[PDB]
């Protein structure tokens, strides 16, 4: 059945990430130049795991944004340094809203040798569905004059995706990492990912189709809500077992009611976290377009994943900052993308402007 | 499919208007069980074939669907009604599972019927979170207990037909091990209640055990075995905050079109609340469901049970208070004065919230088992 | 010197509402007609109480917003029912902003035969700012009509001040109880006071100062703060004794690691609240006109004196809800007193649109 | 008066400039007691008379006020600098108190002039928390004490030049009767120390000890009566954690200029997060200007210094989380990366602040003891 494909799906990736995402490798990975473990890569492309959501044409399973989640959610658990989301999110934005030429790219995607990122964000406001990065037409093709901010994971992306704002309104499009005009500055995030601050002098783009840019944004914030979801869990695990091991007074941490009390918080929120996301998929996969599944996800990522990672550094004490101590990564990763899009008050915003604007209808 | 529940819909509120008036709803619906059209109402719905809804067809019920009950549940609230939900969702049930042929033949039938109602003998003045602690005793004589104490917080003792009461039988044992339920009528020579008034406008009970005596036959499961029974009907005790939960959204989407149509919803601070108070509705509702799926499957575990009980609870309140709040001068106003909105009903639903942190189970234990029995945590 | 009148101050207060706020005197004044007890009135007066804070003029002590802010810390400890803030809150607006013959007034609230009441809100958006009630100019007077909501303590007030927005914008005005176009109904609120809801055809009044209205809205904020400090204080001091008292599982529910925290994280934001409101009095005395502070005593009132009596609820179990323990009144005026002229999240968006205009400045 | 300090403000912004560059203030005020530079600024403030500022004239200082110390901690934590808080302001006070006059001399006038720096030795692996479980032994030879043990997050003992040493004197005494405080010099025989990488950027050590002796004229106080020195220095521990929240409040304001002019001030959500952070950084900087007051007053309670650490800490939290989100997406640059606002400050504050809720006591432990000490609460 389909939970059994993705039972089976969860277990692969949990083998590779559990093999490659180690004390050595995770140092490894983050000192290099493009924060990305290139091995790990090829081995989720050699167990089909890249393909798993993407459509049969090109290769994949055909399994959706639900794969997808279970992937991501995974890679969360272990802060497994690949950029998935952004190149599979681009994926399924080219999947579902690109041309024939763009879904000709997929193929590459499925088998490992292409990946992709997005570049949703803008400096200052930065309002992800009105982009100042302009849209200009020329001929059947577009060109594009802005700057985007930290784009995701630059380093071996041979195509982006960008937002912009055409002469009809917002909109998304595919540009070429080599493309002319189009230039960026490595930059390092929180998380310790490579990002580049990308400046587009008039750079030849091609449109996807008119309803790609809301629909990548929803489907971008279920997947952050996804790894996030894994974050917040494989802290939590790892807290748990340090806190039975630790003793002080004469016992385990474990056995104090406040230490309890906010473990079971964290246990309550990620409870949250998780059926929330999975209503995300399912309205997606149902056919919703409002976007209020999708920032309900994300503002429990935003806001209890944020919650999960703070309790989990302060029940650790002093060895929960060593850089040497595994837990530091998921407090990086957790806050980095409890404001990937926005932070948990702008979600709330958008999601009261949803909630007004339909009640008005 | 969903035209069905639907339909299921459009029939009770057609019902429940063939029975409620205006006010008298808000009014039996705030007394609850202990309110003087109680039996009332139970009589009516019971005849007309509402409580055994959701029960096996086995044990003469419908036999139908969660999503049906939770329409049924959702609509008595809506209408202001009460409904015996502890006397037909906990301890039916147990009954169900735990009692004898005989002890089902004399009371099921009467409580599909809507012609028996109980009520839930717990908490005693020195055993309340520590319940396992309580020392109201029944003593064997021959085949008849003698009982001997009290309980506090009896919620329906004054409107009820039974008492379902946790009493110690074995003073030497385990305190866990000492427990026995025992079915009391309200009727028995030495038994008695008083009143108390709680700040929620709800009227419970203390009641007095004094020389009441019961046959044996009247002990459900095995004698000092009755932990057990405590627990199972403690667990589908939760059926009913789903329920509660339930009436929750119905009041922020009453709220929501009150604060549209008077522009309170052009405040940003306004439509920031709405939307937090939405996404923690939706984990609510969401987790309610699940947990729902589980208990009536026999599934649910302690960890996760608690879990959900106690989010949902500190939601409804966090939900109380942030309605309030958007009700602006209006949120203080008591139902049945002027220029109350929406009847009172958010102002009086606040003082009653605080309730439900510590009933069906003490927010700060279930954290403990959420530690302990989800996550492997020591105790002591 | 100052603070030792204050300590006075404090210590008279704190003798007469323990005589009076009892169980029993609690019980029959909550259950009377005008909730409001005339004797502790008359016994105030006596005692030089409702003078403290008026002018010397008017035969009061001359000892400001400070005097008045530790009189309603102790009635707020008590939950005693009198309404010193709406009578004390319009007088000290009378004595900073009326005319000589608004002034003339003060005398008889010093003695305690005249009280009086403020109408500063209204239903629906009710921006406390920018009353919709209308005030027309008719000679050397004023005529209002509109509705207030829920004015405090309506029975046995001589006079009210109303605000309403005029040709030149909102102001504070004058009225007299039985003016003809004013008439009311009574309502009862969540801490049982009776409130009424006024309706006023074309009443005639007489305007306060042009700074009156902002000024007035300030002082009530401080005001109500105060009050809100001694509930939380007085609610976590019963709260405390009970804890010692009530044993579970062979122990005082006081040793229990989870209730040790909820009574700290009460004792955190109580002394909180009371910095804050020290900090309003200091700045009205030094002639603030920001309003920033008071939003801040206001606000943590608002939230961390909301907070408090739920916490102290919860911490009773069953007996809190029982309206023959005292606990339950905290709750009520706890509860009543954080929305009293807006509530927490409209008190942030007034103090932000503040920040951001000063910024702007 | 407040002209005063005014002056004082800008007479240390001109002297501070003369000292920094560019980068460099944030590099250095990112590593800490344990950067390279560290002592080369600590010799310079001494020479040129800061670091006495506040102490008593008796023992060298210039026994200015609390309002002149603050404009002083603002002002280097303003420029980048790293100042030696611990070894000024919380080894200095407690000898003067519980030294020797012998003591005195040889320590005070070194620290005075910027020669001396102090590293705290008292946690270990086994005994965070439960500080008075340590292990680390001290035994007697002669005049001689015989140190074996190690600790670790012993911060600034690479740049130090003496350990304020916590050991085990007694071992048969109850725990908090066992200890002693002892000098140890960083140059003995059998010291040595290890670095350690935090999130934040610091780099901390473990320190180990093995067969290192000292002079028994070296414990401060008496033998096994340390545990009344550490609390001592522990207190003074806290004008620290105020100087640490009047960083936020100007990283606060100069947020509040950066969304002025790029016009995230127009957002409502940016304005009410910036209403609330305003509201909780009053209350803080209020408290602990009570709590400075009281400690060099020698009248501070422990349920007052307990509310008020974990209180501001938590807020420290609160405020960068808040303040990161204000950011948008530059709240994720690392300093030194290109399009950092405020050349990343608060995005590597918000990997610090997490330390303070359990360094200097553990807010858990703060408030058990609000609770005991504060409102009379039984223990155990
Ligand atoms: C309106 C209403 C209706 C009902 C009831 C109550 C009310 C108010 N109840 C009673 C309810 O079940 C009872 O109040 C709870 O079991 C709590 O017991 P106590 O009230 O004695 O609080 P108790 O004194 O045990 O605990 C009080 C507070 O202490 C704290 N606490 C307790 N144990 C703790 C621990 N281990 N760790 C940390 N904190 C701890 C919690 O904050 C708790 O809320 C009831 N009962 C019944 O038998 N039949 C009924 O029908 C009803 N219905
Ligand atoms: C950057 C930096 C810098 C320094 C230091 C640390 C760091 C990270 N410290 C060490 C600091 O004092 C130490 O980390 C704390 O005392 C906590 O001890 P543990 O780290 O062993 O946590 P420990 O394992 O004791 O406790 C870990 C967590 O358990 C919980 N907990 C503990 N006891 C509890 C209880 N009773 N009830 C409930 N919950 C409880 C808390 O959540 C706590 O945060 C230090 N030390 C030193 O000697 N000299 C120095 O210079 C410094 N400086
Ligand atoms: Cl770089
Ligand atoms: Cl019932
Ligand atoms: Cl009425
Ligand atoms: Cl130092």
């Amino acid at each position: 059945t389909l939970g059994e494909e993705l039972t089976e799906l969860q277990g692969l990736a949990r083998q590779i990430f559990t093999d490659h995402a180690t004390h050595q490798r995770l140092r490894a990975v983050e000192t290099s130049e493009s924060r990305i473990d290139e091995t790990l890569w090829r081995e989720l492309a050699g167990a089909g795991l890249l393909g798993v959501a993407l459509p049969e044409a090109a290769g994949g399973a055909g399994l959706g944004l639900g794969a997808l989640c279970v992937l991501l959610e995974e890679q969360g658990r272990h802060v497994a340094p690949v950029p998935l989301w952004p190149t599979l999110v681009a994926a399924l934005a080219i999947a579902e809203h690109g041309t024939a030429e763009q879904r000709d790219l997929l193929p590459g995607v499925v088998d490992g040798s292409r990946r992709l990122t997005v570049a949703l964000e803008e400096f200052g406001v930065g309002d992800v569905a009105a982009p100042g990065c302009t849209a200009v037409p020329d001929g059947d093709g577009w060109r594009l004059s802005g700057t985007k901010a930290v784009v995701p994971s630059i380093t071996g992306a041979a195509h982006l995706l960008v937002s912009a704002t055409g002469p009809d309104g917002p909109g998304l499009f595919l540009v070429d990492a080599d493309a002319p005009g189009l230039s960026w500055e490595r930059t390092e995030t929180t998380s310790r990912d490579m990002a580049g601050n990308l400046t587009l002098d008039a750079v030849p783009a091609r449109a996807l189709g008119p309803a790609a840019l809301p629909w990548t944004l929803d489907v971008a914030r279920t997947a952050l809500a996804a790894v996030q979801l894994g974050v917040a869990s494989g802290a939590l695990h790892i807290t748990a077992s340090y806190l039975k091991e630790r003793e002080q007074f004469g016992r385990p941490l474990g056995t104090f009611q406040a230490v309890q009390h906010q473990l079971a918080d964290c246990y309550i929120e990620i409870e949250a976290m998780r059926v929330c996301l999975w209503q995300a998929v399912c309205a997606a996969e149902d056919g919703a377009t409002d976007g209020k599944a999708a920032l309900v996800a994300k503002w429990w990522a935003d806001e209890g994943g944020l919650n999960v990672v703070h309790r989990t550094q302060h029940l650790h004490g002093g060895i929960g900052v060593d850089v040497d101590y595994p837990i530091h990564r998921y407090f990086l990763w957790g806050k980095q993308i409890s404001g990937t899009l926005g932070g948990a008050s702008a979600d709330l915003q958008r999601l009261g402007d949803l909630i007004a604007e339909g009640a008005a209808s | 499919e969903p035209a069905a529940l639907s339909e299921l819909r459009a029939e009770l509120r057609a019902y429940f208007n063939g029975l409620l008036p205006a006010d008298e709803r808000r009014r039996v619906g705030e007394q609850g069980v202990g309110g003087e059209r109680f039996r009332e109402v139970v009589k009516m719905l019971g005849s007309d074939g509402w409580l055994g809804y959701g029960w096996p067809k086995e044990y003469g019920g419908q036999g139908r669907s969660i999503s049906e009950q939770y329409v049924l549940f959702d609509e008595v609230q809506r209408a202001g009604l009460p409904f015996p939900f502890v006397t037909v969702n906990t301890v039916g049930p147990t009954l169900m599972k735990y009692g004898t042929e005989e002890q089902k033949k004399k009371y099921l039938p009467g409580i599909l019927s809507g012609d028996i109602v109980f009520a839930i003998g717990y908490t005693e003045p020195g055993a309340g979170t520590d319940l396992a602690s309580l020392t109201t005793r029944a003593v064997r004589d021959g085949d008849e207990f003698v009982i001997d104490g009290s309980k506090i917080f009896t919620s329906g003792a004054n409107t009820a037909d039974y008492i379902w009461l946790a009493c110690r039988t074995d003073p030497e044992a385990p305190k866990h091990k000492g427990i026995s339920i025992i079915i009391v009528p309200t009727d028995a020579e030495g038994f008695s209640w008083s009143p108390i008034q709680t700040v929620g406008g709800m009227v419970v009970t203390a009641t007095y055990y004094s020389g009441v005596r019961v046959p044996v036959s009247e002990v459900v499961g095995e004698i000092n075995g009755g932990w057990k029974l405590i627990t199972t009907q403690l667990n589908h005790e939760r059926i009913g905050l789903a329920a509660l939960g339930g009436r929750m959204i119905r009041l922020w989407e009453d709220v929501v079109a009150w604060a549209r149509d008077n522009g309170v919803l052009e405040q940003p601070w306004v439509r920031r609340d709405l939307a937090r108070t939405y996404a923690k509705l939706e984990a609510m509702r969401l987790l309610n469901w699940k947990m729902t799926i589980a208990v009536e499957n026999d599934e649910l575990t302690g960890a996760d049970a608690g879990a959900t009980k106690a989010y949902g609870t500190e939601t409804h309140i966090d939900v109380q208070r942030t309605l309030t709040g958007i009700l602006g001068a209006a949120g203080r106003i008591r139902p049945e004065s002027p220029g109350a909105v929406l009847a009172g009903q958010i102002e009086q639903l606040s003082r009653q919230g605080i309730v439900n942190t510590f009933a069906g189970g003490v927010n700060e234990v279930l954290r403990d088992m959420v530690a302990t029995l989800g996550l492997g945590m020591p105790r002591s």
